[PDB]
């Protein structure tokens, strides 16, 4: 046996923002919606086998909101650069005409842990039958995001995956059409 | 289905 | 724009089942790691200067340190063996499908596709076989594509100028596979 | 059998300042240095018999930290009066001339959990062979708290406890002199 | 000044051993108890309404409001059964003193006094006899003295006019000791 | 001489 269990959290600022998840040979077990301070599995079948206390994680982001204070004064004029995503995007699963697929895009090797990403249909902002993981770890010091969307394969449509971080001179716009 | 233990955080003074 | 980011992953690694834990706890402070806590070595490793106070000071709690290293085995071992009941032995059956391609200039064709998709765990065999020879140069890959949602899928491609009376044939060998399974072209 | 186990923590402001401790029966088990996140026993002999992890209790408090910030917006103009303190002095065992003794000052219901104390001999400020208690809890929401001084019987000498609080006008003073 | 105060006690209940536990955990700010937990009661209950909002939020989380009722087992009953081992059967004999004093005029002596300090637990009996008959009236006590250091101390007086041939004698019942301790005067 | 359990406090939103 070989396999991988990893813990991740942290706090970020100025975006005030906090997470906590588990993963499992790369892939996501669950995380904790800090504002709903509830447990979200990443596969439903997951709850009936398992169970997780939120107001714990809740307490260590606490812990890392402290944490972070000191660290800024600690370093004195620490921050600096970050690093930009890498994104790419293609189909989950082999695309057929007519039948319902989804469209993933890939954000990768990044941080801050922050983004701005929106799915686009001929140009159109989509907003429903569209989904999002928390930000997930990497080997190293930055994150990884998926990012769906469920559409319907056309020979005359074409999809776009913007995604906008803070080490982007603009946005980025990765391109998607399907092809027999 | 017994409960997934975390890791308590640590302050850091 | 200015970003402050406190960050921490607490890494267990499994060697051959519960038989060997190693707690792996690595702290951040943007992009820089600055700490750690190696299982194995006791207690807390500055790893750069910012991470100095934190490993004097909580290496000199000896009840802290105590706990720590009990982690090993209050986490690590304690939550491998929940997952051990359905994470370890989840399987998915990949979908194996084959197609001609391209992928130059045209007319015949010379890449021969075979396209693995919506399958679990990622350790998987996908050979290439020429009227019962397996092909092992020409052999192109997309890598082990992770879709986040626990289910991989990737293509292994061969290049070939196919002349008619050869049978090409996939092969997929893969933990939730009895057999393995082949498709022919 | 009738026991009470007691645990009780807060965290105050603009002081900025927090406990956690363990109470058994009205008596202190033992408290968190918050400051050397340590455990701190009441009695030397209790180490021997049990343990606890101070992090633990540290987050706690970060916890009540951040609660207290929900608090303060929540009721909106919430803060108010306070609680004098009650206090009296008396030795800790039967004094005798020239055998050395224990003068307890013992501070009774009062809130905010925040003191100044001050051991006087002949009107003189003793900070040498004193100790004092965090601030215990009553049957209420009101708080305790003990000091001790250490001193030399004598006839001629006198002693006093002064006491400030937010709840009194001017600091508190309470006498103590021997009689045989 | 103005003050602003977040404080809460956790209080474990032991009815003859741990047959019987409760839990009751009581919130908070500043003056004013605002929300509280009862074991037996399964559920916040707000007790003020600056205690409303987290009552309805903090009930409605089925694997938070697990965990609180776990906690009568988990900490309460944990605990107890860890400071049985030497809080629970703690023990020191008292030392008992008597001598006489004015406190009113003077002239002879009108009061008793039966000094006994420095003991523990706090349930203990001082018994005040004349010539071998047990006085029940004149009986002045300064209470049950809590040192805060796990001793106590206390003072019980008898008012009386002396008469010479009487043999006043305390008596003093208490769990450190095997035979109740007497002091004649 | 086993440790002695605590109680996780909570976030007040």
């Amino acid at each position: 046996e070989e396999h991988t269990i990893i813990q991740a959290e942290f706090y970020l600022l100025p975006d005030k923002r906090g997470e906590f998840m588990f993963d499992f040979d790369g892939d996501e077990i669950f995380h904790v919606d800090i504002e709903k301070s509830e447990t979200i599995w990443r596969l439903e079948e997951f709850a009936k086998f398992a169970s997780f206390e939120a107001q714990g994680a809740l307490a260590n982001i606490a812990v890392d909101k402290a944490n972070l204070d000191v660290m800024k004064e600690r370093s004195n004029n620490t921050p600096d650069a970050n690093v930009a995503p890498e994104v790419t995007v293609l189909s989950r699963s082999p695309v057929n005409l007519g039948e319902p697929n989804i469209l993933i895009c890939f954000i990768d090797k990044f941080s801050p842990p922050v983004v701005n990403v929106t799915w686009l249909r001929n140009g159109r902002p989509v907003t429903e039958g569209v989904s999002e993981t928390v930000f997930l770890p990497r080997d190293d010091h930055l994150f990884r995001k998926f990012h769906y969307l469920t559409f319907l394969p056309s020979t005359d449509d074409f999809y776009d995956c913007e995604v906008d971080h803070w080490g982007l001179e603009e946005p980025l716009r990765k391109h998607w059409e399907f092809e027999e | 289905a017994d409960l997934i233990a975390y890791f308590k955080a640590a302050t850091k003074f | 724009a200015p970003w402050f980011l406190e960050y921490s992953k607490s890494e267990c690694h499994f060697y051959n089942g519960t038989q060997r834990v190693r707690l792996l706890v690595r702290y951040f402070y943007n992009l820089e790691e600055n700490l750690r806590f190696d299982s194995d070595v006791g207690e807390f490793r500055a790893v750069t200067e910012l991470g100095r106070p934190d490993a004097e000071n909580w290496n000199s709690q000896p009840e802290f340190l105590e706990q720590k290293r009990a982690e090993v085995d209050t986490v690590c071992r304690h939550n491998y063996e929940i997952f051990d009941n359905f994470l370890v032995p989840r399987r998915v059956e990949p979908t194996v499908t084959v197609y001609p391609t391209k992928t130059q200039p045209l007319e015949h064709h010379n890449l021969l596709v075979c396209s693995v998709s919506d399958f679990y765990p990622g350790n998987i065999e996908v050979r290439w076989f020429r009227n019962g020879k397996e092909e092992k140069t020409g052999i192109v890959s997309t890598g082990l594509v992770r879709n986040g949602d626990w289910t991989f899928q990737t293509l292994v491609m061969l290049e070939t100028v196919p002349q008619s009376g050869e049978v090409y044939t996939c092969q997929v060998e893969h933990p939730s596979l009895t057999d393995p399974v082949t498709v022919e072209w």
